[PDB]
DNA sequence: GGCCGCTACGTATCGTAGATATATCTACGC
DNA sequence: GCGTAGATATATCTACGATACGTAGCGGCC
């Protein structure tokens, strides 16, 4: 006969993810996709409407004691909290900690956090940071739908001090061509690179021919602190960078020291790094009022300044400056 | 072992009936139709269809579970590591209460298999919702195959072109996903398998053969299963039931599940009167009917002269 | 459920296999499926016509599947074969197995000999289907003639009545009227019972059984369908020869 | 054997009840 | 101080069912 006993049990594989594990796209590139279009993109991969999933899923998670049903019938507002709503959902933001560790939890994914700020609260000033309205590069996504390529929109363009795309050199526009409303990030359908009001196209070949050369460092400088995040491993230690900060204060004290006409040019970073340092610690520093000058007169990317060890930013420093010290 | 476990008998009857219920045997025709469809699915040479057919009985069921099954724990080692990566999905198609076949409740009940939240809800970008929200998860939850049991309730449209534009509807589905379809059906599939290049080419049509009288080899391999499905028979004394092999094969048209379902019958009578062995009129009182047989050999018959095709 | 139109109605059969099966205590919350069925202030759940027939069967599917029932009982099956379509029969053959596939629950289907209709109509309905006929008491053979004899003498003995009557001499009228039916006997017995009570007479008349009997026409209406359907239910050794020598087992 | 009339059925269409998009007033949090 | 959200009414779109009409297949007559 037949010794073959076959046996139909079940295997109990692991849970799956309750939403599609989408991948983000451009993680560690200056072109990261904001939490707000990935938040869009998921909607848009499970057919519903970004007010309609988010009611459907992460508001339990979010609203601890509420009956979800009767969640399913509400704005968004009541859990986003649109009355400050604004592209600063994208930064470090409480509603944005307890959203992306609700989106982390549900997709068991661990990538989300790079596509925000949480990963410097308490090390960059909130205020004066990210734009109230939505903006948008039309060249990026014309080029982005012609190739085929995914709609997203990039956390650079939600800052106020970004406000060209170095590879189109065009000024982000803030206004639908259409119908003349600046569109909220938040709101019930806001499909990347659609009109979230009057569902037209924000997409057209707008040409740039403006200063581009005065917001360079700023718009650079921002990219390369979005790039570094997800590269760093760790999350930061605030006194880390105040440390760096501090360093590159007695860098510019020797130089000042060597050479006396550099306090002319100077004496101003000079006093805010000085007040910076004496302020508490644990306080954040506002990022392009004070950061991005600061390494700029020290002749230091961001990247450099976030990236490098003591050791390496140093002997870069002491180069920078022709200085004879070696840490 | 040939026998079943000894200490079986002191246990009560359930304990025996389960036993025997989650037993199976693998019969040549099962096994070899078992690795030829693995082989096409783990290598599916540009085919999307992979239409299974056989007679009312043969184990397609079993054979879709067990496959089910093997792919699930062979993709096992690696779902740790990623997610939202159900390895195989199988759903049996509905009769449709109308006159026509409905494709809303195909594709929502397709989202409910793949835990898809907030079905109802939905929303179309641009059922044309539920479609696109169906090839979505299959292109993102990345299934290895998509199992589609009863596939003869698809052509419960009055249409004769229709016929086919079910599988054109299916097969819109799988191109734009890229997943794999394997049907199983009766032998009602015949009027579905190569109609049109499109249907004639990527797919890949395995016949469950049941075990005809006229061979002797299969005539052996059913008194070996008869053989092995007595010592496998929970009782107190061993019934000799390869005798009545002409008999066994009279009411079962060589069909292995109605055998496994006729002595799982005639176990539990045995069982309820805490018999000891089996009695021809035992396997008498659950025996099916005479017409019963005369219909299913008919369409059988008329099933195999439709796949004779050489 | 008869239907007023020519077609069956699924929708109701739906609902109302929800509305019986649903009739337990309040304490059960299953929270089925579909926005459009839950339960009320009273118990009983309702439906929305707004609801679709599909979502509605999908909720009795879940439904089935949590509580689990041995088996669901249909009466007068036969109302299934009100359609216009001649091949609907398979196809509400086909819904109703279907729909007892994936919840796997047996059901069971009583009907008069009009329920043949769906005996065998197609393979894979003849296997997964068994057949229990409930036959009535003939006259050729004896043994049933005997025990309907035997019928007779208990319900004589257990009438109410002060005399108890002589049954036994009139087993061919009570056979000719109530056609050994055990059930049209009873109910034949208890006319004619609610008669002799009204008169207070202790005991049956034979005109009396007139009284209450049933029309020759009646009779023979169904006497004509009972040997219809009994020749189709009708299982012979010719039969089992053809089927081994179809096979090729002869 | 051919042509005409009947009628059974599919189907386009239109009505109708419910979901909903939205405009507007008012309060409140930023 | 002003945005900005929340509530609500309302017509209008939309899904679904009922219905009358066109047509083709089939039965009847020369
Ligand atoms: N080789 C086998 N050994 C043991 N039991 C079997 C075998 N094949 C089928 N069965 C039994 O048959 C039942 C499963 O149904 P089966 O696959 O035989 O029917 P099918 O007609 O091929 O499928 P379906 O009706 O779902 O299309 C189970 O009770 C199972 O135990
Ligand atoms: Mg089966």
């Amino acid at each position: 006969i037949y010794s073959e006993h076959w046996s139909l049990n079940p295997l109990e594989i692991p849970q799956r993810s309750r939403l599609f594990s989408l991948e983000p796209v451009a993680v560690g590139t200056p072109y990261a996709e904001s939490l707000s279009s990935y938040l869009h993109r998921l909607a848009q991969a499970h057919c519903l409407t970004s007010e309609k999933l988010v009611m459907g899923e992460i508001a339990p998670l979010i609203l601890k004691d509420e009956d979800k049903s009767e969640l399913l019938s509400k704005n968004l507002s009541h859990l986003l909290g649109n009355s400050d709503a604004k592209p600063a959902i994208n930064g470090m933001r409480e509603m944005t900690e307890k959203l992306v560790t609700v989106l982390e939890e549900l997709t068991m994914r661990q990538d989300l956090r790079f596509l925000t700020l949480l990963s410097w609260k308490g090390m960059i000033y909130d205020k004066g940071l990210f734009r109230n309205y939505r903006a948008w590069c039309p060249c990026c996504c014309e080029e982005w739908m012609q190739k085929n390529k995914t709609i997203y929109e990039p956390l650079s363009w939600s800052f106020k001090d970004v406000e060209f795309c170095l590879i189109h050199k065009q000024r982000l526009i803030e206004e639908c061509s259409h119908c003349g409303a600046r569109l909220p990030v938040m709101a019930r359908l806001s499909p990347a690179g659609f009109c979230s009001r009057c569902y037209g196209w924000l997409g057209q070949e707008i040409k740039g021919e403006e200063e581009i050369e005065k917001y360079r460092v700023n718009i650079q400088g921002i990219s390369e602190l979005i790039a570094l995040t997800p590269q760093l491993g760790y999350k930061p230690i605030p006194i880390e960078l105040t440390r760096k900060l501090q360093l590159i204060l007695l860098v510019f004290e020797q130089a000042i020291g060597k050479d006396v006409k550099l306090l002319g040019d100077l004496g101003g970073i000079m006093e805010s790094l000085r007040i910076a340092s004496t302020t508490n610690q644990s306080q954040p520093y506002h990022l392009v009022k004070l950061i991005i000058p600061v390494c700029e007169k020290a002749k230091i990317s961001v990247f450099q300044l976030f990236g490098s060890d003591f050791k390496e930013l140093g002997k870069i420093l002491f180069g920078n400056f022709s200085l004879e010290l070696k840490l | 072992s040939t026998g079943f476990p000894l200490e079986l008998l002191t246990r009560p009857a359930t304990e025996r009936l389960a036993y025997f219920e989650n037993y199976t045997v693998a019969h040549p025709r099962l096994k070899e139709v078992y690795e030829i469809l693995m082989r096409t699915i783990a290598e599916p040479a540009g085919a999307s269809f992979i239409f299974v057919y056989g007679a009312s009985g043969v184990g397609k069921t079993t054979l879709r579970l067990r496959v089910e099954q093997k792919l699930t724990e062979l993709a096992l080692p690696k779902l740790e590591s990623d997610r939202a990566r159900v390895p195989v999905v199988g759903i049996e198609a509905i009769a449709p209460e109308s006159r026509y076949f409905n494709w809303k409740e195909y594709y929502t009940r397709a989202l409910i298999t793949l835990e898809e939240p907030l079905i109802d809800h939905k929303f179309d970008y641009g059922a044309p919702a539920l479609r696109r929200a169906l090839e979505n998860a299959l292109i993102h939850r990345h299934p290895d195959v998509f199992f589609v049991d009863e596939a003869q309730h698809f052509g419960k449209v009055a249409s004769g072109y229709k016929l086919q534009d079910q599988l054109d509807c299916l097969k819109s589905l799988a191109n734009m996903t890229g997943i794999l379809h394997c049907l199983l059906g009766t032998y009602e599939l015949l009027t579905f398998r190569n109609l049109s290049g499109q249907l004639s080419r990527r797919s890949v049509d395995i016949h469950f053969r049941r075990y005809c009288a006229d061979s002797p080899e299969d005539v052996q391999a059913f008194k070996s299963v008869l053989l092995t499905f007595q010592q496998h028979l929970p009782l107190a004394e061993t019934p000799n039931l390869v005798d009545h092999w002409e008999y066994f094969y009279e009411r079962t048209l060589g069909c292995i599940g109605t055998l496994k379902d006729w002595l799982k019958r005639v176990l539990s009578d045995a069982l309820d009167r805490e018999a000891t062995t089996i009695t021809l009129k035992d396997l008498q009182k659950r025996a099916l009917s005479v017409a019963q047989c005369q219909k299913m050999f008919k369409e059988i018959q008329e099933g195999e002269r439709q796949l004779s095709e050489t | 459920i008869a239907p007023e139109s020519r077609y069956f109605n699924w929708k109701e059969y739906y609902t109302r296999a929800l509305i019986t099966l649903e009739e337990p205590l309040i304490d059960h919350k299953f929270d089925y499926g579909v926005r459009g069925i839950s339960r009320d202030n009273f118990g009983k759940i309702n439906v929305e016509s707004k609801v679709v027939a599909p979502a509605l069967r999908r909720a009795l599917e879940n439904a089935l599947i949590h509580r689990h029932p041995d088996v669901f009982f249909v009466d007068e099956a036969q109302h299934f074969g009100k359609v216009a379509s001649g091949y609907k029969l398979q196809d509400q053959l086909d819904c109703l197995k279907s729909l007892a596939n994936m919840t796997g629950i047996l059901h069971c289907l009583l009907g008069t000999y009009e329920l043949l209709t769906f005996r065998n109509l197609s393979g894979q309905l003849s296997r997964r289907s068994v057949d229990i006929h409930f036959r009535r008491y003939c006259a050729d053979s004896p043994e049933d003639v005997q025990a309907f004899k035997s019928v007779l003498l208990t319900f004589q003995q257990h009438l109410p009545l002060a005399e108890t009557p002589n049954l036994v001499d009139h087993w061919e009228y009570f056979y000719e009227r109530t056609l050994g039916c055990i059930g049209t006997l009873k109910d034949w017995l208890k006319r004619v019972l609610s008669d002799a009570l009204d008169r207070e007479a202790t005991t049956i008349t034979l005109k009396d059984l007139q009284k209450r009997a049933l029309s020759v026409a009646q009779c023979q209406k169904m006497f004509k369908e009972i040997q219809e359907g009994e020749r189709q239910l009708s299982e012979t050794e010719a039969d089992v020869q053809n089927l081994r020598s179809a096979l090729g087992l002869g």
